[PDB]
C-alpha cells in the first residue's frame, strides 16, 4: 500500500507468508542498510577527524572548504593512520577510489539482494523452516527459536484479512 | 612495517608446517573427543537426547525460584532417572 | 559569524556573563518550580486520598512537596485528608510563591551581573586575563554542599529542625511525615528502610566538609591538572554531565524499582507489585485471618480497605500507559468512586473458578477462569462452534463479598461475563467517566512519567558528556588538524611509540 | 631478523586455538544420532 | 561476625577482581620494564 | 619523570601490528570474554531450563538458531555472578540458569566502553579530532538501551534479546505484536536514520566513482591514485552540476557532505535509542485514540491501523504461551483469536 | 482541522522544496 | 559600560535555513498524528 | 474495497486516517492483475470503490 | 576591571589560577579513595540487586515495617 | 627450514580453501542428518 501503516501491515503478512526473516537475501539486504549506515558514519566521521585547518574557533569548519578547490580537504593519510590503528593496518583503506567504490558496494548489492529477496518470495520460495527440526530420542519436538517464530508467525497468518478465506490453506 | 614477520613469509615456510600439521590436527582431535566422549553434556549440563524429559513426562523443567534455583535444576536431574 | 548551535560559546572566557547566565537559567527553573506547584493547586481536588491520590491526578510536582513535609494547603485540607489544619506559611502555596519571588530576584541578579560583567574578581591578578581557579572553586562550593547536605540530613530528616519525611507501612496505607532517625548499621543501605536515607545525609554531609577543606587547602598534582585539563571551564562541565547522567539514571531506577524516596501514596504502585500480586496476597491473608477468627465471608471481604484493593488494580500499574496517552490516569479508566467487591465466580457445581489477570505486557488479553488447580473450566470463546467452556454452558455466576455489590449474585450470563472482564484487572471499582469525558484507555502514573523523562535525559546527558569531554582533550585540534603533519607520524613503524617523535 | 613471541603471536592464537577445537567439536556433532 | 554464604561469595568475586587486575598490571608493568622503548 | 607509570605508557602505545593502550586493558578481555562466551554458549548451552528450547550445535540448532538465551524470568535483574547466590561457583548450573547472558551482556558493555576509549586514546596519538569515537555513540545508546535499559524496566532479563540470529528476529516479533513498535515515530526515525546514511553511502561513494578524474591511462583506475596526493581525485564542481541537475540540489561543499554523513545515521540511532526507554516502561506508541472511538462505535470503518493491531492480536495469542513459559498460560483452542477458516 | 493541518505542513514542505531548488544560494568556484 | 570584548556575530546561511525548515517541517509532519492522538 | 469482499478500507485524511493511518490503498482482489484505467471503469465512482488510484499511481 | 566592596574581600580565593602541586602529588591516595567508592558502590549494587543478602537487611517493602 | 616462500602462497590458499569447503560441507550434510535433520 502506499502509505505508512499499510507499508507495515504489507511487511507483517509478508513474514506470515514467507517467514521473511529467515531468509538469507533479506538477511543481506539488512547487512546491505545496517553496514551502509554503519560506513556512512564511519566515512562522515574519518574524514571530519582529519580536516585540514584553515578556520579559527569562532567559525564553522566547513568554511574551510571552498566548492571546486583543487587540493583535497582532509588529510587522508590521517584518516588511514588513525583507522589502520583502530584495527590493524591492512583492515583500512590508503586508496579513496577503492574506499569510495566499497561504499557503493556494499549498500548497492546488499540491496540488490532485498530486491531479490521479495522478487523470489514473490513465487514462494520462502525464508528457511525449522519448524520441528529438533527432536528428542523418543520424538518429543524440542523448540527452538525458530519454533517461537514460528507461533508470531501463526498468529499474523490467522488474524490476516479475517473475511477474506473460505478454505484452510492459504495458497496465494 | 610494523617489526613482526610478514604472514606471508610465516604461512610459506616449512618450519610453520612441521609445527602447524601437528599442532592444528591436534586441536581438531581434542574437540572431537570433547563431544564424542560426551564431555561437552557433563561441562555444561546440556541434555542428551534421552534427557530432556522423563519418560511419561511432557512438562518442561522451568526454573520458577531464584535463590533454590540450583536445587531445582538437581531435583529436575533427579527425576530423569 | 558564530553558527547557531554555538553562540552560547561567548561565555567560555566571561565569568561574569556566565554567572548571569547560570542566573538566569536558575531564575527559569525556579520559576518552572512555582508555575507547575500553582496549576497543580488549581487542579487538584483533596477530597479523596483513598481512590482519587495525587498519583491518580497527574500531579507531578505535589509528591515532592509531600515527601519533605509540606502536606498541607492555606485553604485548611491536607494530603492525608485532614481537616481544619494550619499549615503555616509552608503549605503548597507558599512553597510555590517562594520559588516565584526566588524566580524574580535571581532574575535581577542576572541583570547585574550582565551589565557588572567586567569584575575584577574575575581576572587573573599576575596576567589580567579572565580567569577562574576551578580547583579552589570544587573545594568552596564542595564544602558548601557538604554543609548542606549534613544539615538536610541532621536537622530536616531527622524532624530535630525541621518537619521529617515521608513514611509508611508495607503496603502504602498510613503515610505520614515522621520524623526519622538515622540508621547506622547495614540495613541503613537497604534502599527501602528510611534511616538509611537520613544516615546518608549525615555522613556524606561530613565527607563532603572533609573533602571540600581538602580541595580548598591542597592543589591538584601538575600530572593531574595537565591531564584533565583542569585551566579549561569546559573540563568541568563534562565530568559534570557525566555525575549528572549518573545520578538521573540511579533516580530513574529508584523511581521504577521503588524506595523509601519514592513512595506509593505519592507516585503510585510499582509495576512489580502486580507482577508478584503483592497487594492480592495480603488481602487474601487478611481475609483468611478474619475467617479464622470467625468472621463471614461477607464480613471478612467488607474488612479490607479500600485503599488496599485499589493497588490490587492494574490501572494503577505504571507499566500499563502510553506514550501519547496524555494526562492524569482519571482520564482513562476514569475517577475512582468506590470497591464494587470481591468477585467470588462459580460453575454450576460450586466450584470456586479463579480468572486469570492481565500482565502488564498485554493490552488485551483473553477472559479465562481455572479451578484453584488452574484446570481450565470457563472461558469467553472466540469462535462459538466447538465451544465447551462458555459462561452458558457452565453455568457461570458471581457473587460480591465487601464494597458497594456485598451480598449480591447475578446468573445472568452477559452481566457475569462483564465482571469476568474487569476480574483480568483484578479488584472491581465504580468509576466516574463522565466528569473528564474518560475514554477507557489507560495512562501512566507519575512514577512512569518521571521514570522515563529521567532515563532519557540521563541517556542524551551521556551524549553531551562525550562531547564535551572530547571538546576538551581535543581543544588543540577543535578547529583541524596540522595543516603541516608529517607523514611519519602516521607511518607505521617510524615511531617505536605511536605519536612520539622522541621514538623514532 | 624478527621476534616470534608478540602481542601479535598471542592475539592471533587467542582466537585460533579455540577456533579449531571448537571446529572438531561441530563436526563430531553432525554424527550425533537421537 | 555474620557472613552470609553471599557476603562470602562476595568477598571471593571481590578476591578474584583483583588478583586478575593485580596480575595483569604486574605482568605488564614487568614486559614494559624488560622491553623499553628507544630515545634520543 | 622517568617511572613506572611512563615506561608501562610507553609499552601501551607502541606502534605494532595490534595496538594496545590504556584501554586496551579493558578492552581486549571484556571484548574476547564477550566473543567467546557467545561462540561458548551457541556451541554447548542450551536454553531448556530457562526457556524449553534448545539453543546449540550440541544440541542439533544451526547457526540460524542457536542462541545465548536469557535468564529465567524467575532470576529477576540478577547479575547472576558465577559466584552469586544462584549458581553458587558451579559452572555448569551457572550456564543452565542463563549466566553466559549476563557474562555476555556485562562483558559486552565493558568492552564497547573499552572500543570507545581506543578511538579516543588512537585519535589523541595521532593527532586527529575524535568525532569516529562521537559516532561510536550511537552504537552505545542502541546497545545500552535494547540489551540492559529495555529489560530493566520489565519484569527480568528474560525479555533482553536473547544473543542468536533467529532470537533476535523473534525479538522484533514480540515488538510488533506487544509494544507496536512500527508506530513509534522514534523507531520511525530510526529507519530514516539507517535508511538514509545507507542512501547516503551508496550515493556518495557511486558520485566519487563517477566523477573521477582522468589520472592514469589503466582503464581499471584504483592505481590512479596516490595517498599523498595533493589534489582531489573527483570533480565536486562536475559531481555538484550533475545532481543539481538530476534531483534540483546537490552538495556543495565537501566538509558538509562528510559531516552529514556523521549525523543522520547516528542522529536516527539515538532517537530509535529514545522510544526502547520508552518501551522498557510499556509507554508505547500503540494507538491513536481517536481511531479507536471511531471503530469501537462504527463497525464499517476500517484502516491500515486497525488491520495492524488485529495482527498484534494474533501475535500475542498465538506466540505467549510457548514465548513466556513462566505464565503457565493455557489458552483453550475456542479463545484463540482466528479469523474465517485459517 | 487535523486535516488542514497535515496538508498546511505539507504544502509549505512543497514551497520549500522550489525554493531550495530555484531560489538556493549558487555554489560559486574560487 | 565600556563594550563587552566577547561578542560574536551569529550567522545562519540560506542552506541551513532551508535544512532547518526542512527539519523542523518533517518533524512536524510525523509528530503531528500523534499530538492529535 | 481492496480484498475484493465488500469490505472498503479507508486510506484518506477526509476519511478519518492521519499522515501514519492514511494510504492510497491498492486495486480490489476482484480485478487481480487485470488492468484497471479509468475508461474501463462505468465511473469515477465505481473506479474509486475499486481501488483505481493505485494502479495509475 | 571593577573593582567592588565584596570583590576585594574574595580576591585571594580567585587569584591562585593554574596553580599546582609537583608532579602525581596526592595522585595515589585519591586512587585509593576511587577503588574503595568502587566497591561501595559494588556493595549498594549488589544489595539492591539480591546478590548480596545480608542479615537484618530485607530488601523489600516489607522491610522495617 | 623455515626460509618463506618455500611452499608457493597459491597453494597454501587453494588448500585451505578447500579444507573450509570441506568443512562447511560437513556442516550441510549435517543438517539433513542426526540432530537437527527433523527425522
Ligand atoms: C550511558 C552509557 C554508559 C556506559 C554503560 C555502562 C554499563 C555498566 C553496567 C551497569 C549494570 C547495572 C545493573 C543494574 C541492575 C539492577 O538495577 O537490578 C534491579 C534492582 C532491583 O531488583 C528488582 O526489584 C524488583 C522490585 O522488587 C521490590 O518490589 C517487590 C514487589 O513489591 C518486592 O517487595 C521486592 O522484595 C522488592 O525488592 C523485582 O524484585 C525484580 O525482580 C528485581 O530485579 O535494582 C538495582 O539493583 C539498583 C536499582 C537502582 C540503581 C539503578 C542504576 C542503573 C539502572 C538505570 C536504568 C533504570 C531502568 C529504568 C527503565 C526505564
Ligand atoms: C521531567 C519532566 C516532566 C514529567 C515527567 C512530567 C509529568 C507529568 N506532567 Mg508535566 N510538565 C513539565 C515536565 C514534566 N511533567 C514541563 C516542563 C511543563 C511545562 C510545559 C509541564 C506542564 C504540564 C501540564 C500543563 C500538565 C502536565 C501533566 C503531567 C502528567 C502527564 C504527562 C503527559 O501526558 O506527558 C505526555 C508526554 C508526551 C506526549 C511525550 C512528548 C515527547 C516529545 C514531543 C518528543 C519530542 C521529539 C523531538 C522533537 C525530536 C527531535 C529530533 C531531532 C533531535 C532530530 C505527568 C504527571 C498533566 C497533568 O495531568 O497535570 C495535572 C498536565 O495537564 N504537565
Ligand atoms: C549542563 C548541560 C549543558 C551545558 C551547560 C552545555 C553547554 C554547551 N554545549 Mg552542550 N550538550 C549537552 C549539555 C550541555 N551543554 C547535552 C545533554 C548534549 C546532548 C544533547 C549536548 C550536546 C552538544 C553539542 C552537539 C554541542 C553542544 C555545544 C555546547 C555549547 C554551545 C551551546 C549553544 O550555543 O547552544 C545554542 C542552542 C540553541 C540556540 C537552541 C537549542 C534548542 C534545543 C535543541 C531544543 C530546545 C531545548 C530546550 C529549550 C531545553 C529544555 C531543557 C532540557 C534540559 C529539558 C555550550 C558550551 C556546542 C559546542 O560545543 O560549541 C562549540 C555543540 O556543538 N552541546
Ligand atoms: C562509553 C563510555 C565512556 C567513554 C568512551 C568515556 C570517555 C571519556 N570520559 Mg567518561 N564516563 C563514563 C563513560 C565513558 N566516558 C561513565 C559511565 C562515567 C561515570 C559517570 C564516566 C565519568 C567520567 C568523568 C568524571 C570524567 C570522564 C572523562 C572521560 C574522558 C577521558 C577518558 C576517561 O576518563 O575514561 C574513564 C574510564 C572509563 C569510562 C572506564 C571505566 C572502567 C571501569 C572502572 C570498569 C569497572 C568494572 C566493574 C567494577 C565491574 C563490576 C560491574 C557490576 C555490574 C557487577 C573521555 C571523553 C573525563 C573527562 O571528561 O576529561 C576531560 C572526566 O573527568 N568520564
Ligand atoms: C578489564 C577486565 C575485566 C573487566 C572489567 C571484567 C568485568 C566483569 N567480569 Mg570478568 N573476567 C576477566 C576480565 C574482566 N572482567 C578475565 C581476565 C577473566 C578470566 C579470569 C574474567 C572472568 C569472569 C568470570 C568467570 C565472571 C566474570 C564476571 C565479571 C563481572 C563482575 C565482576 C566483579 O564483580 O568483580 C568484583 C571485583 C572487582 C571490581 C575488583 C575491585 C578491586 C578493588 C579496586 C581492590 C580491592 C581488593 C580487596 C583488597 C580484596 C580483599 C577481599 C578480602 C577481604 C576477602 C564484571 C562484568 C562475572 C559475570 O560476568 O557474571 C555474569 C563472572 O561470573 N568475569
Ligand atoms: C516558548 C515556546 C514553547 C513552545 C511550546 C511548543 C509546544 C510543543 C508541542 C509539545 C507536544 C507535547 C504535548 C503532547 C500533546 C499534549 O497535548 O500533551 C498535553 C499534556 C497534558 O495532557 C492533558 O491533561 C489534561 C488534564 O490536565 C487532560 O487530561 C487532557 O486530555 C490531556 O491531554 O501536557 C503535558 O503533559 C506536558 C508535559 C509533558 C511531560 C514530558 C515528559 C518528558 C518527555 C521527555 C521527552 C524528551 C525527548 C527528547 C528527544 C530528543
Ligand atoms: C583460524 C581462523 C580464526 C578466525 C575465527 C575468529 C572467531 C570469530 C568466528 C565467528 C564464527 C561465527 C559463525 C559460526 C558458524 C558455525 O559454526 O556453524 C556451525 C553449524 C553446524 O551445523 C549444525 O550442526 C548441528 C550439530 O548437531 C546439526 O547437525 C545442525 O543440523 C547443523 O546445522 O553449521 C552451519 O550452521 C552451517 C552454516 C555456517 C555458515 C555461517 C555463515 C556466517 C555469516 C555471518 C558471520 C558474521
Ligand atoms: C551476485 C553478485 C553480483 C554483483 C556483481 C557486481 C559487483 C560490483 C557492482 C556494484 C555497483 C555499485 C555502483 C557503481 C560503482 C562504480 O562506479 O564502480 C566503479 C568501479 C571502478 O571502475 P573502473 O572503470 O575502474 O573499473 C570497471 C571497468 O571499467 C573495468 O576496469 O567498478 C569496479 O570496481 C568493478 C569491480 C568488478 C569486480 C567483479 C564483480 C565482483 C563481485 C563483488 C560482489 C560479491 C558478491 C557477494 C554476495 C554475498
Ligand atoms: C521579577 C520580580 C518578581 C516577579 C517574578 C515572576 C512573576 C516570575 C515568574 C516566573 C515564571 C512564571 C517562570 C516560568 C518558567 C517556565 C519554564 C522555564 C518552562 C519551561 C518549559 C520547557 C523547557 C518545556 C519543555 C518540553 C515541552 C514544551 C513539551 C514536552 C517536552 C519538554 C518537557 C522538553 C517579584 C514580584 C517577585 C519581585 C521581585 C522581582
Ligand atoms: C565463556 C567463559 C570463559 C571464556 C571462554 C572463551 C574465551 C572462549 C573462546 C571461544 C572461541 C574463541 C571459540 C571460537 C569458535 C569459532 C568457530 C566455531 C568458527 C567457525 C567459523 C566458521 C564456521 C566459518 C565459516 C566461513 C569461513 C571460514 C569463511 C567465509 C565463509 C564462512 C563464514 C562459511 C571463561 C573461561 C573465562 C569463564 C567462564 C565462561
Ligand atoms: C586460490 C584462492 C582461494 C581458494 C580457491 C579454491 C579453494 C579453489 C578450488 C579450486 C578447485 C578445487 C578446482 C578444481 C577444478 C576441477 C576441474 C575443472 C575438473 C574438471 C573435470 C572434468 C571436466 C571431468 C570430466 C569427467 C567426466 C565428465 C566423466 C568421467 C570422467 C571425468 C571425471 C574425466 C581463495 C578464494 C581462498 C583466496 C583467493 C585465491
Ligand atoms: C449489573 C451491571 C452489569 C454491567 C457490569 C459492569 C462492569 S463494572 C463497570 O465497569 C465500567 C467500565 O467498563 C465502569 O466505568 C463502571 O463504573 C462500572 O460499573
Ligand atoms: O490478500 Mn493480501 O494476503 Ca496474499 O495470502 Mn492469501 O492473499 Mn490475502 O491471504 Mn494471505
Ligand atoms: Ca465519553
Ligand atoms: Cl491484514
Ligand atoms: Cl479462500
Ligand atoms: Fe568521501
Ligand atoms: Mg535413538
Ligand atoms: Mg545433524
Amino acid at each position: 500500500p502506499l502509505g505508512i501503516s499499510g507499508t507495515f501491515n504489507f511487511m507483517i503478512v509478508f513474514q506470515a507468508e514467507h517467514n521473511i526473516l529467515m531468509h538469507p537475501f533479506h538477511q543481506l539486504g539488512v547487512a546491505g542498510v545496517f553496514g551502509g549506515a554503519l560506513f556512512c558514519a564511519m566515512h562522515g566521521s574519518l574524514v571530519t577527524s582529519s580536516l585540514i585547518r584553515e578556520t579559527t574557533e569562532t567559525e564553522s569548519a566547513n568554511y574551510g572548504y571552498k566548492f571546486g578547490q583543487e587540493e583535497e580537504t582532509y588529510n587522508i593519510v590521517a584518516a588511514h593512520g588513525y583507522f589502520g590503528r583502530l584495527i590493524f593496518q591492512y583492515a583500512s583503506f590508503n586508496n579513496s577510489r577503492s574506499l569510495h567504490f566499497f561504499l557503493a558496494a556494499w549498500p548497492v548489492v546488499g540491496v540488490w539482494f532485498a530486491a531479490l529477496g521479495i522478487s523470489t518470495m514473490a513465487f514462494n520460495l520462502n525464508g528457511f523452516n525449522f519448524n520441528h527440526s529438533v527432536i528428542d530420542a523418543k520424538g518429543n519436538v524440542i523448540n527452538t527459536w525458530a519454533d517461537i517464530i514460528n507461533r508470531a508467525n501463526l498468529g499474523m497468518e490467522v488474524m490476516h484479512e479475517r473475511n477474506a478465506h473460505n478454505f484452510p490453506l492459504d495458497l496465494a | 612495517t610494523t617489526g613482526e614477520r610478514p604472514f606471508s613469509d610465516i604461512i610459506t615456510s616449512v618450519r610453520y608446517w612441521v609445527i602447524h600439521s601437528i599442532t592444528i590436527p591436534a586441536l581438531f582431535i581434542a574437540g572431537w573427543l570433547f563431544v564424542s566422549t560426551g564431555l561437552a553434556y557433563d561441562v555444561f549440563g546440556t541434555p542428551r537426547p534421552d534427557s530432556y524429559y522423563a519418560q511419561e513426562q511432557r512438562s518442561i523443567p522451568l526454573v520458577t525460584d531464584r535463590f533454590e534455583a540450583k536445587q531445582q535444576v538437581e531435583t529436575f536431574l533427579e527425576q530423569l532417572k | 559569524g558564530l553558527p547557531w548551535y554555538r553562540v552560547h560559546t561567548v561565555l567560555i572566557n566571561d565569568p561574569g556573563r556566565l554567572i548571569a547566565a547560570h542566573l538566569m537559567h536558575t531564575a527559569l527553573v525556579a520559576g518552572w518550580a512555582g508555575s507547575m506547584a500553582l496549576y497543580e493547586l488549581a487542579t487538584f481536588d483533596p477530597s479523596d486520598p483513598v481512590l482519587n491520590p495525587m498519583w491518580r491526578q497527574g500531579m507531578f510536582v505535589l509528591p515532592f512537596m509531600a515527601r519533605l513535609g509540606v502536606t498541607g494547603s492555606w485553604s485548611g485540607w491536607s494530603i492525608t485528608g485532614e481537616t481544619g489544619i494550619d499549615p503555616g506559611f509552608w503549605s503548597f502555596e507558599g512553597v510555590a510563591l517562594a520559588h516565584i519571588v526566588l524566580s524574580g530576584l535571581l532574575f535581577l541578579a542576572a541583570c547585574w551581573h550582565w551589565v557588572y560583567w567586567d569584575l575584577e574578581l574575575f581576572r587573573d591578578p599576575r596576567t589580567g586575563e579572565p580567569a577562574l581557579d576551578l580547583p579552589k572553586m570544587f573545594g568552596i562550593h564542595l564544602f558548601l554542599a557538604g554543609l548542606l547536605c549534613f544539615g538536610f540530613g541532621a536537622f530536616h530528616l531527622t524532624g530535630l529542625f525541621g518537619p521529617g519525611m515521608w513514611v509508611s507501612d508495607p503496603y502504602g496505607l498510613t503515610g505520614s511525615v515522621q520524623p526519622v532517625a538515622p540508621e547506622w548499621g547495614p540495613d541503613g543501605f537497604n534502599p527501602y528502610n528510611p534511616g538509611g536515607v537520613v544516615a546518608h545525609h549525615i555522613a556524606a554531609g561530613i565527607v563532603g566538609i572533609i573533602a571540600g577543606l581538602f580541595h580548598i587547602l591542597v592543589r591538584p598534582p601538575q600530572r593531574l591538572y595537565k591531564a584533565l585539563r583542569m585551566g579549561n571551564i569546559e573540563t568541568v562541565l563534562s565530568s559534570s554531565i557525566a555525575a549528572v547522567f549518573f545520578a538521573a539514571f540511579v533516580v530513574a531506577g529508584t523511581m521504577w524499582y521503588g524506595s523509601a524516596t519514592t513512595p506509593i501514596e505519592l507516585f503510585g504502585p510499582t509495576r512489580y507489585q502486580w507482577d508478584s500480586s503483592y497487594f492480592q496476597q495480603e488481602i487474601n491473608r487478611r481475609v483468611q485471618a478474619s475467617l479464622a477468627s470467625g468472621a463471614t465471608l461477607e464480613e471478612a471481604w467488607s474488612a479490607i480497605p479500600e485503599k488496599l484493593a485499589f493497588y490490587d488494580y492494574i490501572g494503577n500499574n505504571p507499566a500499563k500507559g502510553g506514550l501519547f496517552r496524555t494526562g492524569p490516569m482519571n482520564k482513562g479508566d476514569g475517577i475512582a468512586q468506590a470497591w464494587k467487591g470481591h468477585a467470588v465466580f462459580r460453575n454450576k457445581e460450586g466450584e470456586e473458578l479463579f480468572v486469570r489477570r492481565m500482565p502488564a505486557f498485554f493490552e488485551s488479553f483473553p477472559v479465562i477462569l481455572t479451578d484453584k488447580n488452574g484446570v481450565v473450566k470457563a472461558d469467553i470463546p472466540f469462535r462459538r462452534a466447538e465451544s465447551k467452556y462458555s459462561f452458558e454452558q457452565q453455568g457461570v455466576t458471581v457473587s460480591f463479598y465487601g464494597g458497594e455489590l456485598n451480598g449480591q449474585t447475578f446468573t445472568d450470563p452477559p452481566t457475569v461475563k462483564s465482571y469476568a472482564r474487569k476480574a483480568i484487572f483484578g479488584e472491581i471499582f465504580e468509576f466516574d467517566t463522565e466528569t473528564l469525558n474518560s475514554d477507557g484507555i489507560f495512562r501512566t502514573s507519575p512514577r512512569g512519567w518521571f521514570t522515563f523523562a529521567h532515563a532519557v535525559f540521563a541517556l542524551l546527558f551521556f551524549f553531551g558528556h562525550i562531547w564535551h569531554g572530547a571538546r576538551t582533550l581535543f581543544r588543540d585540534v577543535f578547529s583541524g588538524i596540522d595543516p603541516e603533519l608529517s607523514p611519519e607520524q602516521v607511518e607505521w613503524g617510524f615511531y617505536q611509540k605511536v605519536g612520539d617523535v622522541t621514538t623514532r | 631478523s624478527y621476534p616470534i613471541f608478540t602481542v601479535r603471536w598471542v592475539a592471533v592464537h587467542t582466537l585460533a586455538v579455540p577456533t579449531i577445537f571448537f571446529l572438531g567439536a561441530i563436526a563430531a556433532m553432525q554424527f550425533i544420532q537421537r | 561476625m555474620t557472613i552470609t554464604p553471599s557476603l562470602k561469595g562476595f568477598f571471593i568475586g571481590l578476591l578474584s577482581g583483583a588478583v586478575v587486575l593485580g596480575l595483569t598490571f604486574a605482568v605488564l608493568i614487568a614486559i614494559s620494564q624488560i622491553d623499553k622503548v628507544q630515545r634520543s | 619523570e622517568r617511572g613506572w607509570f611512563d615506561i608501562l605508557d610507553d609499552w601501551l602505545k607502541r606502534d605494532r601490528f595490534v595496538f594496545v593502550g590504556w584501554s586496551g586493558i579493558l578492552l581486549f578481555p571484556c571484548a574476547y570474554l564477550a566473543l567467546g562466551g557467545w561462540l561458548t554458549g551457541t556451541t554447548f548451552v542450551t536454553s531448556w531450563y530457562t526457556h524449553g528450547l534448545a539453543s546449540s550445535y550440541l544440541e542439533g540448532c544451526n547457526f540460524l538458531t542457536v542462541a545465548v538465551s536469557t535468564p529465567a524470568n524467575s532470576m529477576g535483574h540478577s547479575l547472576l555472578l558465577l559466584w552469586g547466590p544462584e549458581a553458587q561457583g558451579d559452572f555448569t548450573r551457572w550456564c543452565q540458569l542463563g549466566g553466559l547472558w549476563t557474562f555476555i551482556a556485562l562483558h559486552g558493555a565493558f568492552g564497547l566502553i573499552g572500543f570507545m576509549l581506543r578511538q579516543f586514546e588512537i585519535a589523541r596519538l595521532v593527532g586527529v579530532r575524535p568525532y569516529n569515537a562521537i559516532a561510536f555513540s550511537a552504537p552505545i545508546a542502541v546497545f545500552v538501551s535494547v540489551f540492559l535499559i529495555y529489560p530493566l524496566g520489565q519484569s527480568s532479563w528474560f525479555f533482553a534479546p536473547s544473543f542468536g540470529v533467529a532470537a533476535i528476529f523473534r525479538f522484533l516479533l514480540f515488538f510488533q505484536g506487544f509494544h507496536n513498535w512500527t508506530l513509534n515515530p522514534f523507531h520511525m526515525m530510526g529507519v530514516a536514520g539507517v535508511l538514509g546514511g545507507a542512501l547516503l553511502c551508496a550515493i556518495h561513494g557511486a558520485t566519487v566513482e563517477n566523477t573521477l578524474f582522468q589520472d592514469g591511462e589503466g582503464a581499471s583506475t584504483f592505481r590512479a591514485f596516490n595517498p599523498t596526493q595533493a589534489e582531489e581525485t573527483y570533480s565536486m564542481v562536475t559531481a555538484n552540476r550533475f545532481w543539481s541537475q538530476i534531483f534540483g540540489i546537490a552538495f556543495s561543499n565537501k566538509r558538509w557532505l562528510h559531516f552529514f554523513m556523521l549525523f543522520v545515521p547516528v542522529t536516527g540511532l539515538w532517537m530509535s535509542a529514545i522510544g526502547v526507554v520508552g518501551l522498557a516502561l510499556n509507554l508505547r506508541s500503540y494507538d491513536f485514540i481517536s481511531q479507536e472511538i471511531r471503530a469501537a462505535e462504527d463497525p464499517e470503518f476500517e484502516t491500515f491501523y486497525t488491520k495492524n493491531l488485529l495482527l498484534n492480536e494474533g501475535i500475542r495469542a498465538w506466540m505467549a504461551p510457548q514465548d513466556q513459559p513462566h505464565e503457565n498460560f493455557v489458552f483453550p483452542e475456542e479463545v484463540l483469536p482466528r479469523g474465517n477458516a485459517l | 482541522m487535523e486535516t488542514i493541518t497535515y496538508v498546511f505542513i505539507f504544502a509549505c514542505i512543497i514551497a520549500l522544496f522550489f525554493f531550495a531548488i530555484f531560489f538556493r544560494e549558487p555554489p560559486r568556484i574560487t | 559600560m565600556e563594550p563587552n570584548p566577547n561578542r560574536q556575530p551569529v550567522e545562519l546561511n540560506r542552506t541551513s535555513l532551508y535544512l532547518g525548515l526542512l527539519l523542523i517541517l518533517v518533524l512536524a509532519l510525523l509528530f503531528s498524528s500523534y499530538f492529535f492522538n | 474495497d481492496i480484498d475484493g469482499i465488500r469490505e472498503p478500507v479507508s486510506g484518506s485524511l477526509l476519511y478519518g486516517n492521519n499522515i501514519i493511518t492514511g494510504a492510497v490503498v491498492p486495486s480490489s482482489n476482484a480485478i487481480g492483475l487485470h488492468f484497471y484505467p479509468i475508461w474501463e471503469a462505468a465511473s469515477l465512482d465505481e473506479w474509486l470503490y475499486n481501488g483505481g488510484p493505485y494502479q495509475l499511481i | 576591571a571593577r573593582r567592588t566592596w565584596l570583590g576585594d574581600i574574595l580576591r585571594p580565593l580567585n587569584s591562585e589560577y593554574g596553580k599546582v602541586a609537583p608532579g602525581w602529588g596526592t595522585t595515589p591516595l585519591m586512587a585509593v579513595f576511587m577503588g574503595l567508592f568502587l566497591v561501595f558502590l559494588l556493595i549498594i549494587l549488589e544489595i539492591y540487586n539480591s546478590t548480596l543478602i545480608l542479615d537484618g537487611v530485607n530488601v523489600s517493602w516489607k522491610a522495617l515495617g | 627450514e623455515s626460509e618463506g616462500g618455500r611452499i608457493p602462497l597459491w597453494i597454501v590458499a587453494t588448500v585451505a580453501g578447500m579444507g573450509v569447503i570441506v568443512i562447511v560441507g560437513l556442516f550441510f550434510y549435517g543438517a539433513y542428518a542426526g540432530l537437527g535433520s527433523s527425522l
